[PDB]
RNA sequence: GGGCUUAAGUUAUCCGCCGAAGCUGUGGCAACCUGUGUGGUUGGGUAGGGGAGCGUCGUGUCAGUGGUGAAGCUGCCGGGUGACUGUGUGGUGGAGUUGAUGCGAGUGAGAAUGCAGGCAUGAGUAGCGUGUGACGGGUGGGAAUCCCGUCCGCCGAUUAUC
RNA sequence: GUACCCCGGGAGGGGAGUGAAAGAGUUCCUGAAACCGGUCGCAUGCAAGCCGUCAGAGCCUGUGUGGUGAUGGCGUGCCUUUUGAAGAAUGAGCCUGCGAGUUAGUGAUGCGUGGCGAGGUUAACCCGUGGUGGGGGAGUCGUAGCGAAAGCGAGUCCGAUA
């Protein structure tokens, strides 16, 4: 988002008129900016909004969210869903058999585990995610956690004490 | 976030053209010339709810001063005179009695004769 | 809620006063009194409660010290020179009523009912009145004690 | 909420009560200049009302005595009213589109010009209803 | 000199209100073939003729 | 100021009353202190410091809602200690938007001889830029101001011609 | 994108048609305020008015509350700037819109709050083409001070191992 200041906008070089014996008020610039077609004073500039939080902060957070629901009772685990080739259909049932329709499903196999990721990306009250990739926000978005088998292995393996 | 005010900025104007809306000329019309006058209207009306004591209490203080003297009494000694009876009646419903009652007002006015100090 | 009377509710009655050797400042205490009804339990500044006053035997006012030749009325026509000065007892000789009016408008409120209640005074020189029709009852003026 | 007995000019005007009207949009006169009239022609019957603004001096007296005419064909075609029983209930001039132009004057200043313009609406009702 | 202040509506008002004409007072035509109205001492201009009932006499060709 | 010495003047003295948003009575609100059943003290206020909020726009989430009519505009009837407001009830209108809780602001205007537009005031006022036009007829819905004609006047080292 | 008819020279309007809607008729969505008017209610031609406020009759209305307001009391605008302004000091004709405390730093220094805690924390960059997640401890602050410094160290420095 950005705006343009009064040395922005376009022309604006001159003095308007005479300082004085013209009766009008001391102006400066067309462009100054209590003038219409002037420059914005404060209007936003690009910047950029990510805040620096700690890792620690960070990860205690995921935990929390995580724990939560688990003390909730919102967490299954799956070996897969969808067997051989790949359709909605298939995962639509494993998941309502499962539970409600607020969900999120685990899969981690970032490069190859494209036909339980496909097969849950159209949902559209799934979110799919990678086990590296779990996120406080979407923990907490999510009414309930599915983890493929591997999923769960892999991130437990990638945080352990 | 760009934010347009007129919406916003109606209200007020409302609200004071509303409290305006008997005056004469501008003050009735325009926003701003309405709102100077309603400072002084809230002035006013402020000073004037304080007043309004000291009007009411004077007009009953004229009523009873003219009931009593027409019985030969002058204010202050029906006012000393009801002191020392002990009869604690006030100036509001002594004036009442006045322009209503005046046969009770005058029986007042022989209670505070009877009263007076005699001296 | 305080009482106030209602446009006609309080009746008017006609005073006659005479004038015969009363100082002007009882007099025109008396009439202001009279005219704006303040000896009524039924009082009011807004109505006009007041009753008529009659007064006769204007020119027979009595005034104490030297006011008759020492006490001025002053009147100005509003442009420059305008002024002309007459001594009260010149104008109770000549006009007692301009000065009985004047006494009593001095003593009575500066307002249009009091403009108005001031017409209620109907000054007389003489001892007698044109106004036997209205009736007017005798009224002496007399003190309260203490 | 939008809907039926939607608003009218002859709702608002007349309300059920015989008689008509016409309006004159767009008159390029002024609006003062044009009431300057109106307020004679006001309240009078509709055949004297044109005949008289036949010999009216201003130049406003025309286009109002038109107004006139068209109200009492209106009626007469309406209603079946006649021309000679017609009195004018109601007439007013509201404004209508300025023109500004500019004078040129002395010293290079320009002054502002405006041409003013004026709507014309006169309402004919029989001369029954004028007690009514 | 110059308007010191805006004037007031009641004032402007109170002026501006007597800016105002009279109505043409308009006679009937004496001819009783043409009962027209014409200004009083004027030619009807719908006859063309002036004077009373008896003598009428013709002023305009119209 | 009226008027006043027949004090409504001065003075000593006595008895009453009037008189403030002061005090007291009664009802509501608030800050602070205190042992925490009580109570006490306090609450004019510019520069300025501290605290807690209203309204607008965007937005995460949840709950929604909308042609059986959103926004906006505009009445009425109400509400709150304030900014303000109703989950009251109409009218206009025609496609959005409410509540809870967070998040982000181009978040509030009466002043800057502020900027843009619209419109008043002066005012139906001043002016309509050197002057000579008259009349008959015509045209036309409409003619002092167009056309034609006749009188008359004006320029003519230019009001001509190139 | 208003056939046809009527008044009109037209402009414009009145009927009628089209359309869910024409008071969506092209100056066309919504249509606010200044500003200009018609109608109705009340007041107003003996009155000295920062235009209000408190008291208050009468009339109208009663959609039993509202409109108006005779008359009485009290009452010298707003802002700016000032010892002091209703000021005959400044600015503002009016409405509508717009118009001024912002943002960026692994800046400086407090506070609130959250995390971890004798430790805290990463920067660049790498991986995640899948983001807001993970890695990265290079650095940096805390961990001992005193001295110009060599240096010494719960001491150090001036001093004479005072
Ligand atoms: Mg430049
Ligand atoms: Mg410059
Ligand atoms: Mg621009
Ligand atoms: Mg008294
Ligand atoms: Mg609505
Ligand atoms: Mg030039
Ligand atoms: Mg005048
Ligand atoms: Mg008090
Ligand atoms: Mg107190
Ligand atoms: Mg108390
Ligand atoms: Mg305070
Ligand atoms: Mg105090
Ligand atoms: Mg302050
Ligand atoms: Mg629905
Ligand atoms: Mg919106
Ligand atoms: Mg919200
Ligand atoms: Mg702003
Ligand atoms: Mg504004
Ligand atoms: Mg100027
Ligand atoms: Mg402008
Ligand atoms: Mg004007
Ligand atoms: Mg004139
Ligand atoms: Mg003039
Ligand atoms: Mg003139
Ligand atoms: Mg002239
Ligand atoms: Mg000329
Ligand atoms: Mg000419
Ligand atoms: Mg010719
Ligand atoms: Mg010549
Ligand atoms: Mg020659
Ligand atoms: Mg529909
Ligand atoms: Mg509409
Ligand atoms: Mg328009
Ligand atoms: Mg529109
Ligand atoms: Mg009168
Ligand atoms: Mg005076
Ligand atoms: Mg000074
Ligand atoms: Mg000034
Ligand atoms: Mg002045
Ligand atoms: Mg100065
Ligand atoms: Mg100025
Ligand atoms: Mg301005
Ligand atoms: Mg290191
Ligand atoms: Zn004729």
């Amino acid at each position: 988002h950005a705006t343009k200041t009064r040395g922005q906008v376009s022309g604006g070089g001159k003095k308007p008129w005479r300082q004085k014996g013209t009766g009008r008020a001391r102006q400066g610039s067309t462009r100054a900016p209590q003038w219409v077609g002037g420059g914005t004073v404060h209007g936003p500039q690009p910047r950029s909004y990510a805040q620096r939080t700690p890792k620690k902060m960070v990860g205690a957070a995921l935990r929390g969210a995580l724990s939560d629901m688990a003390r909730d009772n919102r967490i299954f685990v799956v070996t897969s869903l969808v067997d051989g080739d790949k359709p909605s259909t298939k995962q639509a049932k494993a998941v309502l058999s499962g539970l409600a329709e607020l969900r999120k499903v685990l899969v981690v196999l970032d490069r190859s585990d494209e036909i339980d990721w496909l097969s849950v990306r159209n949902l559209s009250e799934v979110h799919v995610l990678a086990a590296d990739q779990l996120n406080t926000y979407d923990v907490v978005n999510a009414r309930t956690i599915v983890f493929s088998q591997a999923g769960l292995d892999a991130f437990v393996g990638a945080r352990s004490a | 976030a760009r934010v347009k005010r007129s919406v916003n900025a109606k209200k007020k104007r409302r609200e004071v053209l509303d409290q305006a809306s008997g005056y004469r000329g501008q003050r009735s019309r325009l926003y701003r010339k309405a709102k100077e006058q309603t400072l002084h209207s809230a002035t006013y009306s402020f000073r004037d709810r304080r007043a309004k004591k000291g009007d009411f209490r004077s007009l009953w203080i004229q009523r009873i001063n003219a009931a009593s003297r027409a019985q030969g009494m002058t204010y202050n000694r029906f006012i000393n005179g009801l002191k020392n009876a002990g009869v604690e009646v006030d100036r509001k419903m002594l004036a009442e009695l006045a322009v209503s009652d005046i046969n009770a007002f005058n029986s007042l006015v022989e209670v505070a004769k009877a009263s007076q100090p005699q001296n | 809620t305080t009482y106030s009377p209602k446009a006609g509710e309080v009746q008017r009655k006609w005073y006659v006063i005479d004038a015969e050797d009363i100082v002007l400042g009882r007099l025109a205490t008396t009439a202001a009194n009279l005219l704006r009804g303040k000896h009524k339990p039924q009082y009011a500044p807004h109505i006009d409660t007041g009753d008529f006053v009659v007064v006769v035997n204007a020119s027979k006012i009595a005034l104490t010290g030297k006011k008759a030749t020492d006490s001025l009325r002053y009147d100005h026509s509003g442009r420059p020179g305008g002024l002309r000065v007459t001594s009260i007892g010149e104008m109770l000789a000549k006009n007692p009523r301009r000065a009985v009016e004047r006494a009593v408008w001095g003593m009575m409120p500066k307002n249009k009912l009091s403009r108005q209640q001031l017409k209620k005074l109907k000054v007389y020189g003489g001892p007698e009145h044109p106004h036997a029709a209205q009736n007017p009852q005798p009224y002496e003026i007399t003190q309260i004690a203490q | 909420m939008s809907k039926t007995e939607r608003p009218s000019r002859r709702a608002a005007l007349l309300g059920d009560r015989p008689g008509s009207y016409a309006i004159a949009r767009h008159v390029r006169m002024s609006a003062s200049k044009c009431r300057r009239v109106i307020n004679l022609v006001r309240g009078m019957d509709a055949v004297d009302a044109v005949t008289m603004l036949k010999f009216q001096p201003q130049a406003a007296a025309e286009p109002i005595r038109k107004v006139i005419a068209s109200a009492m064909a209106n009626a007469e075609q309406t209603e079946g009213l006649r021309a000679d029983d017609l009195y004018i209930s109601q007439a007013f001039v509201d404004e209508g589109i300025t023109m500004r132009r500019i004078r040129p004057r002395a010293k290079g200043s320009a002054s502002r010009i405006l041409k003013r313009s004026a709507h014309i609406t006169v309402v004919v009702e029989p001369k029954e209803a004028r007690q009514a | 000199a110059v308007p010191k202040r805006k004037m007031s509506r009641s004032n402007t008002r109170h002026r501006r209100s007597q800016w105002k004409t009279v109505a043409t007072k308009l006679v009937t035509c004496a001819n009783p073939a043409c009962g027209e109205k014409h200004l009083p001492h004027t030619a009807c201009p719908s006859c063309g003729g002036y004077g009373p009932r008896g003598d009428r006499r013709q002023v305009v060709e119209a």
